[PDB]
């Protein structure tokens, strides 16, 4: 399709790498920044498999929905990992009335 | 149509969709089917066309 | 060969995208009939649901109908005499308008 | 929309540069038929002086 | 990107139907070589013919 693609968007890959890092970084060294909400994004395939696979180091993440037209697989291999992270649905301890 | 059994297989996973196990389709059993052996069969068991 | 090369070349990408949008869709209207229960078995199961066209669905179901009215009167019948056929029947038969082969 | 143009343009300004060079190539047949045509002209030439002087030499004696 | 691929298809048209006609003519540089080589000969021919018939003529006639 294009013989100059590379040449002519080495620069787009080189900002969406950069934005990947940051993410994955982020994501790590977020103890505390655990919900993300990256959905309706036009995030590439790629971008999106390395922020998955950045995930994994941080398990204090209990939350990120991405963009729908990630892989599939990777969005299956996403859920599971949300799930092993999601926070116990604390019990709201009815206060007996007296 | 490729891309899209793709598709189905990958949403039936990603939904949990335990896949009903298809019911092994009844063996093509080789039935009594008495070939007719006709004269020279025997003869011509295994020879090939152009042979 | 070269017209099918152009074309497999340039109107691909158009009906190859549309189509499949169309697939995607009849799998979410399925999943939402059945509540994301089950999924269809396979895409064959679209072509299945969308077989019929309305004016060949009532022809179709006007000769089903015509060829299956006499199957029910069929399992009634069952010690009546076994009359050989008649040579007038074989006759007509036989000699009947010749018809469009 | 870009990858058209781009290609476009890339098969515009090869084609151009194969049409320079086969122009550019094709000289010879003309040069040689050029040397054919002035050789026969001359030919011609020279027989029409040899009609016109063979002929007035003749006249002059008869 | 209609309408550039419009105007873009038209001019290399134009351009490729003015390089092959360019082409075809620097072939008709050759042929019309060939058409002067065939006429000269012709001329050729015909002057030597003449020659000959005058120079005959005129011999018996001295």
């Amino acid at each position: 399709a294009n013989p100059n693609f590379f040449e002519t968007n080495k620069d787009a890959i080189e900002h969406n790498k950069q934005i990947i890092e940051n993410i994955c970084e982020v994501l790590k060294a977020a103890d505390t920044l655990l919900y993300y909400d990256f959905r309706f994004n036009n995030i590439s395939k790629t971008d999106a498999k390395a922020i998955i696979d950045c995930l994994e180091a941080n398990k204090n993440i209990y939350y990120m929905e991405l963009s729908e037209h990630i892989p599939k697989d990777l969005i299956e291999r996403k859920k599971g990992l949300m799930k092993k992270r999601k926070p116990k649905k604390k019990k709201k301890k009815k206060a007996k009335k007296k | 149509d490729e891309m899209i059994a793709e598709e189905l297989d990958i949403v039936r996973l990603r939904y949990d969709i335990k896949k009903k196990k298809q019911k092994k389709p009844p063996r093509p059993r080789n039935k009594g089917k008495n070939k007719k052996k006709f004269p020279g069969d025997s003869s011509n068991k295994g020879r090939d066309p152009k042979d | 060969e070269n017209l099918k090369r152009l074309v497999k070349g340039n109107e691909g990408p158009d009906i190859l995208d549309k189509m499949r949008a169309e697939r995607r869709e009849w799998i979410m209207r399925e999943l939402e009939k059945n509540e994301f229960k089950e999924a269809p078995q396979d895409p064959s199961e679209f072509y299945n649901q969308q077989v019929m066209d309305p004016e060949q669905q009532a022809a179709e179901a006007a000769k089903a109908a015509e060829e299956a009215k006499k199957k029910g009167a069929a399992k009634k019948d069952d010690k009546k005499k076994k009359g050989k056929p008649s040579e007038l029947d074989e006759f007509l038969e036989n000699n009947k308008p010749t018809g469009p082969s | 929309f870009k990858n058209e143009k781009d290609r476009l343009f890339s098969i515009t300004s090869d084609m151009t540069r194969q049409y320079k060079q086969m122009q550019d190539e094709l000289l010879n047949q003309v040069n040689d038929l050029n040397k054919t045509v002035i050789e026969k002209d001359e030919e011609i030439k020279k027989k029409d002086q040899q009609i016109q002087d063979m002929t007035k030499d003749y006249e002059y004696k008869l």
